[PDB]
């Protein structure tokens, strides 16, 4: 499967973006994430990024260390996860799914068996967040051994050697970062130099996330170059919101992803 | 790409996100380079003399060991300012921080120790510190958090996660992720992602040096084996690492049994975990099936780390170093028996060390034997935890 490659092949004869959000899989519980889910699809997600709930989420900010918690009250497990996961693959067939992963939740049984699990629930990529390329051999040779992705996030502080390590051993798209920090939808991010080196490297498309909340990033992270964006907090945020309203939640999501997503033309 | 080897064998490594790697590669090659530079091994040397004073004494426990063919010594390292071995390794640190020209300093506590050591190097060098403590934890140690205002250090409560001191510890990290530009995070102990196990052990391997000095003065030859508590690491590395080429050296580390290894509650991951990722490195840890991180447990707060450095994990699985448990009752027992017979109060973490060598030495009191415990630090502030146990049980 070639997921991420057919959707920016797609795009790009469309001269569109891709709008990718992200949210927690379980948060607020697993039956009504699974309804956010469908719901972000249904109102024009191009591909999916998605959080595995973790003890230490030490790469995110208060919303989503709170969609954590929120999953982790509803009970929810990497199992559970796991099984969500083939669901929404068979109700979706081509849209592109990746995870949010810490590495202890991918060693933890075996990071062959994590990848394996991955390719049978038809995951499409994996970023490890707290793996950094210097450490991401066993990782993304067990990823592409069973057809994932591996994800590696492109800082803005990038030199020349990370730019060539990124273009490298990344597949599907390279994250391309916006700023330093943690993510949050309160503090926002900033290039045309990384882009360009990336395309001079031959990296996979970049998509840029971390502070993504406005339509006019998205367009202006095309304009820029990039293959298009990810929204992560500003998504969360709307779930926060709304906990005590289920169907008001289900409504602001679909205005939000509509919205962002008509910015990526 | 590093100037130094991030591993122990299997164990160590550096699992940051990617944003923190320049941070860890600029304080690797800082360093490095003041490894190399008299002026600052100068400048730490003078510190640690003139201000914390070193060296610290060796005391021989005659009463202890009366009856037995055990020789017992404590390296005092409860007689170091702040009362703990940390100190030493801060004001390298700290030292490091200006080579580097940061004027801002972040460190995690969760018993208030390592919160502490870092506020008073701060305050000498004229740092401005800021702390993160899990909210559970600045409840229970309001002392030492009235110890770090005085000293003009920031305390920050981390309510998020487990309010505890791996939360504070995450926070810790989120923020140098966006502050290392200007900020130094201090890290407390001898593990989280390289360079950190490596500074802090070559920043607490004076303990070891006078040890081994101090024993062939007094004894004429080095120690049978010289036993350390464990909750991190550092104060245990920190009296093994001159030892470790004597291989006639047993090096003994002591994690905390807590209530029983066979309860679950207990602070032994190094034998009792499983490897995992987290905190930065690959190293035993407590966990759940799932691989999410578990609380550990001892009447110890300074003890109450659920993973372990990884040149331990490493100096285990080769077999230099033996590592075991001691019970929380086990070492209160401990704590006892040296207040009443030597005249010393060690801290509860310390006392893990000792009630080990006082096994060691009541199971064979014919053995020939010639030990040092490093007593990591004095336990005035554990009089109180004490006191309540002891009334509690009917002793008081
Ligand atoms: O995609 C992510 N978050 C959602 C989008 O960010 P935001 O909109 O700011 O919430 C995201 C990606 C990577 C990550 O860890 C690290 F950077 F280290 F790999 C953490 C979060
Ligand atoms: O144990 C730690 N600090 C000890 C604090 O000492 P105390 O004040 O006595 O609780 C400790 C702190 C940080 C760490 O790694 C990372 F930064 F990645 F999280 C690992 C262990
Ligand atoms: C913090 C502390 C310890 C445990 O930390 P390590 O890094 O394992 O040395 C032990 N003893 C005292 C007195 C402490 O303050
Ligand atoms: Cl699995
Ligand atoms: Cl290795
Ligand atoms: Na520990
Ligand atoms: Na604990």
């Amino acid at each position: 499967m070639e997921r991420y490659e057919n959707l920016f092949a797609q795009l790009n004869d469309r001269r569109e973006g891709a709008f990718v959000p992200f949210v927690t899989l379980g948060d607020p519980g697993i039956e009504q994430s699974l309804k956010i889910i469908d719901t972000l699809i249904d109102a024009g997600a191009d591909a999916l990024e998605l959080g595995v709930p973790f003890s230490d989420p030490l790469a995110d900010g208060p919303t989503i260390q709170n969609a954590n918690l929120r999953a982790f009250a509803a009970g929810v497990t990497p199992a559970q996860c796991f099984e969500m996961l083939a669901l929404i693959r068979e109700k979706h067939p081509t849209i592109p799914i990746g995870l949010l992963m810490y590495a202890n939740l991918v060693f933890n049984n075996g990071i062959d068996a994590f990848y394996a699990r991955c390719e049978q629930v038809g995951v499409d990529s994996v970023l490890v967040a707290d793996v950094p390329v210097e450490e991401s051999a066993p990782f993304r040779q067990a990823a592409l051994r069973h057809n994932i992705a591996p994800i590696f996030i492109c800082p803005p502080n990038a030199d020349d050697d990370l730019l060539r390590q990124v273009a490298s051993y990344g597949r599907g798209y390279t994250y391309l970062l916006s700023r330093s920090g943690v993510t949050g939808a309160e503090n926002r991010g900033a290039l045309h130099h990384l882009i360009e080196k990336l395309k001079e490297y031959h990296a996979a498309p970049a998509l840029q996330g971390f502070g993504i909340s406005s339509p006019e990033q998205v367009s202006a992270a095309v304009r820029a170059g990039a293959a298009g964006a990810i929204s992560g907090s500003a998504i969360v945020k709307i779930i926060e919101k709304n906990l005590a309203s289920p169907k008001q939640m289900l409504a602001e999501l679909r205005s939000f992803v509509s919205a962002m997503k008509a910015a990526s033309r | 790409t590093t100037l130094l080897n991030p591993y122990f064998g299997e164990f160590g490594g550096m699992y940051v996100p990617q944003i923190l790697m320049p941070a860890l590669n600029q304080l690797e090659e800082a360093f490095v380079s003041a490894q190399k530079d008299p002026e600052f091994q100068a400048q730490f040397a003078d510190l640690l003399k003139n201000y914390a004073g070193r060296p610290t004494a060796l005391t021989k426990c005659q009463n202890i060991t009366a009856g037995t063919r055990t020789t017992l010594y404590l390296k005092r390292e409860d007689l170091l300012h702040g009362g703990a071995h940390k100190t030493n390794q801060v004001l390298g640190q700290a030292l490091l921080a200006k080579r580097m020209g940061k004027s801002e300093i972040i460190a995690e506590t969760g018993a208030g120790q390592h919160g502490v050591a870092s506020a008073l190097a701060s305050a000498l060098l004229g740092l401005k510190c800021r702390i993160y403590m899990g909210a559970k934890d600045v409840e229970r140690q309001s002392p030492n958090v009235f110890r770090m205002r005085l000293m003009g250090a920031e305390v920050i409560p981390v309510h998020s996660g487990s309010a505890t001191l791996k939360d504070a510890c995450n926070e810790a990290l989120r923020d140098w992720s966006g502050s290392y530009e200007t900020a130094h995070y201090m890290l407390g102990t001898a593990a989280g992602p390289h360079p950190y196990p490596t500074i802090v052990r070559e920043f607490q391997r004076m303990i070891g040096e006078e040890t081994k000095a101090q024993i062939l003065d007094k004894e004429g030859r080095l120690p049978d084996a010289v036993i350390a508590c464990v909750g991190g690491g550092s104060n245990a590395i920190g009296m093994f690492a001159d030892f470790i080429n004597d291989t006639s050296v047993g090096l003994i580390g002591v994690e905390p049994g807590g209530h029983g290894i066979e309860t679950g509650e207990h602070g032994a991951p190094l034998k009792h975990g499983r490897v995992g990722i987290y905190f930065g490195m690959k190293a035993p840890m407590m966990q759940t099936a799932d691989g999410q991180i578990e609380e550990s447990y001892s009447i110890s707060a300074g003890l109450d780390f659920p993973s372990v450095g990884p040149q331990h994990a490493y100096l285990n699985s080769i077999g230099r170093a033996d590592y075991v448990s001691i019970t929380d009752d086990e070492a209160l027992e401990a704590f006892k028996t040296l207040c009443r017979h030597e005249g010393i109060i060690p801290a509860l973490e310390s006392s893990h060390a000792l009630a080990h060598a006082l096994k060691m030495m009541r199971e064979q009191p014919e053995k020939e034997q010639l030990l040092v415990v490093n007593l990591s630090g004095r336990g005035d502030k554990d009089i109180f935890t004490v006191h309540d146990i002891l009334k509690a049980r009917g002793e008081i």
